[PDB]
């Protein structure tokens, strides 16, 4: 299992170091609704059901992935979305509930996305 | 000094902590509520406002009024 989540982890990285990928419900509902975006990430611990509705409603009509991550906290610490000093705070914002890459940057690590859309066709 | 009118109020923004853009029907379909905006940049894209007469949009900057 590490062999995927850290894999997206080095995904998400290359992706935001390299372009901006959209962080937030505004910018994943306008970026996953144009035609390229790829893969979709969001949190387990919504409080409400409507907005989960509402996102895996969404993203099934099209034809992009999805893997759902327990907390949105400690996503948002992994999604660079702080302020982040190596000796203060690892997330002093509530977290990213659901982000889209739009871009991976380059083709270093995209197998793990490619055998994670295997299993998702399995 | 002079004071007329004791200030002027500059503008606070409305603060609503939600979109509620979209509606789920029957175990769910994507439900557009505003006439699309045509315009090139934007097409498919981003929604029109509804008020009582028009609509607009906030990026492309144009109106469609019904008389
Ligand atoms: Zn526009």
């Amino acid at each position: 299992v590490m062999d995927v989540n850290t894999a997206l982890q080095e995904v998400l990285k290359t992706a935001l170091i390299h372009d901006g990928l959209a962080r937030g419900i505004r910018e994943a509902a306008k970026a996953l609704d144009k035609r390229q975006a790829h893969l979709c990430v969001q949190a387990s611990n919504c409080d409400e059901p409507m907005y989960v509705k509402l996102v895996e409603a969404l993203l099934a009509e099209h034809q992009i992935n999805l893997i759902k991550v327990d907390d949105n906290k400690k996503l948002g610490e992994w999604v660079g979305l702080c302020k982040i000093d190596r000796e203060g705070n690892p997330r002093k914002v509530v977290g990213c509930s659901c982000v889209v890459v739009k871009d991976y940057g380059k083709e270093s690590q995209a197998k793990d996305v490619i055998e994670e859309y295997f299993k998702c066709k399995k | 000094y002079t004071t007329p009118k004791k200030n002027k109020h500059k503008r606070k923004k409305v603060k609503l902590a939600v979109l509620k853009y979209y509606k789920v029907d029957e175990n769910g379909k994507i439900s557009r509520l505003r006439r699309e905006c045509p315009s090139d940049e934007c097409g498919a894209g981003v929604f029109m406002a509804s008020h009582f007469d028009r609509h607009y949009c906030g990026k492309c900057c144009l109106t469609y009024c019904f008389n």
